[PDB]
């Protein structure tokens, strides 16, 4: 049991404990770690490769699920309205909950002993992780079944199957959209954008559009972006008392505090008006995953940055230069180079004290420490790769929003009129949202807007 | 795979035609560069004491944690052009992709 010991056995690879470690005294400690499966199990002829669990598509899988069993249990099965289920204990001010799961080992029950809330049930495993990621699953949950209901309202004839498939089609869209349209210019600033994601032609059967191992890792990136408390805020955007700042060591899995603590709106509100954490070359890590990462459901507190480096090593993922290499991109070899790269040769000593040589600078540490391109929230290394991959989602999928016959003329302008702010207006007592970008907009009452002023989603092109 | 559709599968099978369990669920990744492992095919670098990542010590990953992630929380600076949602839709959209499953 690799989360109770520290042997280095099948199917174990702890992290070893340096000398002088700021929290961990004893070097006869560890921090757990477990293997990721192979794909195939004792093989003495195939070079060692990872699984991925889900649908590689941007086809809102973290809702629906990737595996037949679980699709169907995550449905409604008591009537033909095509709805997803939805929790049968709670309810958030009479709005929907995620449904419980049923966990032989339920560490959401191990975050708040006396409360008694278990994890949640949704597409995908980790929708419980944190309250902020389980009010994002909500809200989706949400959006699906007020699909359902307009749809059966505008084709009355149209049994369950069909309403379920259509409201999840939509919510497809939905997320490549906001994902594409919002997301992913500011990940990676006008000139990567350019690159990487030219405007998208039409479907391209020979684009292959399975992940890439190495992205499981550079798109961790985003744990540069994490802030270290869960803000949570009132119907006037001032904090919520009496928690308005809860450390994040006192949220992962912490699915009582939906079910508790006022549910989905004050986290919402939260995340639109408070700013992300910036990524600098002396600030790249909070620790609230640094050190306190899953503090009450391990025997200690976990380092996530350092488990992104152990897991790279896990999957034999290729040093930084050859990443550099891959990409087209300089591969520096002495610390002046690597001064140069990084424009910060203070970070280019310690990338090299610690490693002895840039070629096994591991992907994630090489990634995150490269200066931010303009506009964007990724150096030149962590731009190719992540936008590498988009690109092969977006060209390579056969039911992209965009391809021919996917959806009509008209549906697809409908569809162009969505907007995550709208969502949020649609599927919560949140009357004032953000303006777009979402992602941008940080600040209330500046860059917030009344929900009146938004226009819904036209189902009007979906009547039959 | 059925010669017409109208939906998605749920696990992605048949999505390419060609070759169908593209994009599908429980399948291994593609490698965009062979895998460097201690042994050549499953031992990974820091597994053997001793030995050596192309002739320099595996750095401890805690230790390049402490090193260089560390910082005081005092110091932490605000995107003053980016929201918190925009790192909520990050690990949403992260998890409408990939889970790399471990055994339990
Ligand atoms: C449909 O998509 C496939 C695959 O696209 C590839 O991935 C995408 C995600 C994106 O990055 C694309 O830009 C990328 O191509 C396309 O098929 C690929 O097409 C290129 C160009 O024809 C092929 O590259 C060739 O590889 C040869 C290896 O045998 C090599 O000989 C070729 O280079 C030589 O010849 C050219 C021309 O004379 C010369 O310029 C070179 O300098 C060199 O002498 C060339 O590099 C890929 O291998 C193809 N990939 C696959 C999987 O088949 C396809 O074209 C695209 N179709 C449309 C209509 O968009
Ligand atoms: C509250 C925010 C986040 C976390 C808590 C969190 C935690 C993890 C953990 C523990 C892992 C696995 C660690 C290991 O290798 O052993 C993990 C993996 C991945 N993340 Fe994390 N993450 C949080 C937030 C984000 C954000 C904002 C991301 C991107 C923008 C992000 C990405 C990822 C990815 C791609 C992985 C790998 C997933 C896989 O299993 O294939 N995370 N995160
Ligand atoms: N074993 C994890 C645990 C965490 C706390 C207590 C007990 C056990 C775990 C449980 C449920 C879902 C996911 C994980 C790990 N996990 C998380 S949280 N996030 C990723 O992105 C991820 N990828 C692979 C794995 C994983
Ligand atoms: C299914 O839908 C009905 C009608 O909306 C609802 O009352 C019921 O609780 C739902 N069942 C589940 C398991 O979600
Ligand atoms: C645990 O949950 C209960 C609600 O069931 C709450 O009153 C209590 O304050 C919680 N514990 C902590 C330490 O917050
Ligand atoms: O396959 C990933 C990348 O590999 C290399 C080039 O062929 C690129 O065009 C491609 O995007
Ligand atoms: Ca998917
Ligand atoms: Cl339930
Ligand atoms: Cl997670
Ligand atoms: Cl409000
Ligand atoms: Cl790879």
């Amino acid at each position: 049991n690799c989360e109770t010991s520290c042997v280095q056995q099948p199917p174990c690879f702890p992290l070893k404990i340096p000398p002088n470690d700021p929290r961990i005294k004893n070097q006869a400690d560890c921090i757990p770690f477990f293997r990721s499966c192979p794909a195939c199990p004792g093989s003495n002829i195939t070079i060692r490769n990872q699984i991925n669990a889900l649908t590689s598509f941007v086809d809102a899988s973290m809702v629906y699920g990737s595996e037949e069993p679980l699709a169907r249990n995550l449905r409604n099965m008591s009537n033909q309205l095509g709805l997803l289920a939805v929790n049968q204990r709670f309810q958030d001010n009479g709005r929907a909950l995620l449904p419980f799961d049923n966990l032989h080992d339920d560490p959401c029950l191990l975050t708040n002993r006396s409360a008694r809330i278990p994890c949640f049930l949704a597409g995908d495993t980790r929708s419980s992780e944190m309250p902020e990621l389980t009010s994002m699953h909500t809200l989706l949950l949400r959006e699906h079944n007020r699909l359902a209901t307009e749809l059966k309202s505008l084709n009355p004839r149209w049994d369950g199957e069909r309403l379920y498939q259509e409201a999840r089609k939509i919510v497809g869209a939905m997320v490549q959209i906001i994902t594409y349209r919002d997301y992913l210019p500011l990940v990676l600033g006008p000139t990567a954008m350019r690159k990487y994601l030219p405007t998208y032609r039409s479907y391209n059967d020979s684009v292959d559009p399975r992940i890439a191992n190495v992205f499981t890792n550079a798109f961790r990136y985003g744990h540069t972006l994490i802030q270290p408390f869960m803000f949570r805020l009132d119907n006037r955007y001032q904090p919520m008392e009496p928690n308005p700042r809860v450390p994040l060591s006192r949220v992962f899995f912490a699915s009582w505090r939906v079910v508790l603590e006022g549910g989905i709106d004050p986290i919402l509100r939260g995340l639109m008006a408070t700013p992300a954490k910036l990524n600098r070359q002396n600030q790249i890590a909070v620790d609230e995953i640094r050190e306190r990462l899953f503090e009450q459901v391990m025997r200690i507190g976990l380092d996530l940055p350092a488990l992104n480096m152990q897991r790279s090593r896990d999957h034999g993922l290729p040093g930084y230069n050859a990443w550099r290499r891959f990409c087209g991109l300089p591969q520096p070899e002495t610390v002046g180079q690597l001064g140069t790269v990084l424009r910060n040769l203070k970070l280019a000593r310690k990338l090299m004290e610690q490693y002895g040589t840039p070629n096994n600078i591991d992907i994630w540490m090489g990634g995150v420490s490269e200066p931010l391109k303009r506009k964007g929230r990724v150096g030149p290394l962590l731009a190719c790769i992540i936008g590498t991959q988009f690109r092969k989602l977006r060209d390579g999928d056969r039911f992209w929003w965009e391809n021919e016959g996917v959806f009509s003329m008209q549906q697809r302008q409908a569809l162009a009129q969505i907007s995550l702010p709208r969502i949020i207006c649609d599927n919560t007592g949140i009357t004032t949202v953000s303006k777009n970008n979402i992602f941008m907009s940080n600040s209330y009452p500046r860059d917030f807007v009344n929900c009146s002023t938004l226009p819904a989603l036209n189902l009007a092109s979906w009547r039959e | 795979c059925p010669e017409q559709d109208k939906y998605r599968t749920i696990t992605g099978m048949c999505n390419n035609r060609r070759s169908p369990t593209l994009g599908a669920s429980n399948r291994a990744f593609v490698r965009w560069l062979p895998a460097e492992y201690e042994d050549g095919f499953s031992l990974p670098y820091g597994w053997t004491p001793g030995v050596k990542r192309n002739g320099f010590p595996v750095a401890l990953a805690r230790a390049v944690s402490n090193e260089i992630v560390r910082f005081p929380t005092d110091q932490l600076t605000p995107d003053q052009e980016r929201s918190l949602m925009f790192m909520q839709w990050g690990q949403l959209l992260d998890h409408d992709l990939d889970f790399t499953p471990e055994p339990a």
